[PDB]
């Protein structure tokens, strides 16, 4: 083996035993090389990572930086429904870390957690931008034009919620809450049994509201 | 319908240019071809209800009251012996509950008993049985109608012409095989 | 239950009867037919999603790497089948 | 009495429980 | 007070939105 070769983490081992490219008989190698020229690009790449440490403190950390953002900033969201101000509310019966991290908001400002919810959403979406950096930095040139741009545009958006409830109004919470639900896959399966037959079957509609 | 004649029918135009469309006349069709003596099956449910109503009238009556200038009385109904036929549309009037016409039943509860027992019965027959029933050939309609389709793409995709083989084994073992198509099996050639 | 806005048709039951077939009917075809209808989309939409995808995992669980084969009688028949994986059709050995 | 139809005096003392669950089955809505 | 039955004082403020939404899908019709 070549000494490069090694640091080439379980990300790769997955993806491409799920690249399939039929084309004819069978699911075979063109397929592999395409996968396979890439991927040297970013292995390359990876240790020109080495002379920056900070990168790699957020690389092992990566995965559950976002997973914390997502799960930390719902627990928020659901909070503006569950709790709306201007009134003088009592509690109204009407993971290690992340455990801690809820019990002390918990004894909040009956108001300055909510801020402070806030605040550590928007530093928290900065992390997930970090995160996917690590991932993917130098805006690598790659075949798969569709991907790249996806996923930094949905990671913006994600940024974007941020905005409504930085200092702007009430809601949204909710839609961030929406899309961290559908990066859930299983569901985005589920979800997919609705819209792949069905770009043109948005017109199966309109079949019965003509008739 | 509009040379100088009268409104509407444009409306017509429009269905049947919609109906041109072939992929929504794909999903149209997974509604005729297991449907040409299906739209008979639908008169097994209009004959499976039409009996209970019998079996109601005999014993109990409709005993029903309520749900010149104008077209509004005092709702002098009670179907004779002819309505029977009628109200059974009214009688299957919603997908919620059926039958359920007499309200007030006044707590004599066994006549209470007898009475809800046989309408939950058509209840239930009637509203599910049949109309997952209905549907049923709805739905084995589209269950057959890829399930015999990918099969008439596998012989032209998948298996190429004249050869009743399935192609590849024999391909990758020898010559090149590519262009295979291009010559022995070129039906475009055969006419040519 | 369709339709059906006018109530107290007062027993004018000719026009009772013309009213109710008619209600009834788009009762029955809009409800149901079209009902089923578009969902069926929405249930042959699963019926095909999985039935294409153990065919993908097919190429990869079931049978292996390059080969357009599908193993096993050959395999139990000679040598010692196991550890072709680890050389033969190693992809990750490709790439490496 | 002339007519069935009073002051609906009902409610379920412990028998009419197994009975309304038709009437709570009522609709599918 | 006598019976549970007053004049409906309804209408969600701020917080029956979320709960209304059953009664909102109160119906399969």
């Amino acid at each position: 083996v070549p000494s490069i070769c090694e640091f080439l983490t379980k990300e790769s081992k997955l993806r491409i035993y799920y690249t399939t490219e039929r084309d004819e008989q069978g699911s075979k190698i063109n397929d592999f090389f395409l996968r396979s020229e890439d991927l040297f690009n970013e292995m390359n790449w990876q240790k020109k990572l080495r002379a920056q440490p900070v990168l790699y403190w957020c690389a092992r950390n990566m995965s559950f930086w976002s997973s914390i953002s997502f799960n930390l900033a719902v627990l928020m969201n659901l909070l503006v429904a569950f709790f709306y101000p201007f009134k003088g509310v009592r509690g109204g019966t009407l993971a290690l870390i992340a455990s801690t991290i809820l019990r002390l908001i918990f004894s909040v400002g009956l108001q300055p957690t909510l801020f402070l919810l806030g605040a550590f959403n928007v530093c928290n979406k900065i992390i997930f931008l970090m995160s996917f950096v690590g991932n993917c930095g130098t805006f690598t040139r790659g075949y798969r034009a569709m991907v790249l741009d996806v996923e930094f545009l949905y990671h913006l958006l994600y940024l974007l919620i941020c905005a409504m409830g930085l200092f702007v109004h009430e809601f949204f919470y909710s839609l961030l809450l929406f899309d961290l639900v559908y990066r859930e896959e299983t569901l985005l399966n589920v979800i997919k049994s609705v819209t792949r037959n069905g770009r043109p079957i948005i017109l199966t509609a309109a079949l019965a509201l003509i008739l | 319908m509009g040379l100088f004649v009268h409104e509407f029918f444009y409306s017509l135009l429009l269905f049947d240019l919609v109906y041109r469309e072939e992929t929504l006349l794909n999903v149209i069709k997974s509604v005729t071809r297991n449907g040409r003596p299906i739209i008979l099956t639908a008169a097994l449910a209009l004959i499976l209800v039409y009996l209970f109503s019998i079996v109601g009238y005999l014993f109990f009556k409709d005993d029903f009251i309520l749900e010149e200038t104008e077209q509004d009385k005092e709702h002098t109904c009670e179907t004779l012996l002819m309505c029977i036929v009628t109200v059974l549309s009214h009688g299957l009037r919603s997908g919620g509950g059926v039958g359920d016409v007499l309200r007030k039943p006044s707590k004599e509860e066994p006549l209470f008993a007898a009475r809800v027992i046989y309408d939950l019965l058509f209840f239930f027959m009637v509203i599910i049985i049949v109309l997952n029933l209905i549907f049923g050939v709805i739905i084995d309609t589209f269950a057959d109608l890829r399930s015999e389709k990918q099969k008439k793409e596998e012989i032209l995709k998948t298996t190429c012409f004249i050869c009743g083989l399935e192609r590849d084994k024999f391909d990758n073992k020898t010559v090149t095989f590519e262009e295979h198509i291009k010559e022995e099996h070129n039906m475009w050639h055969y006419l040519c």
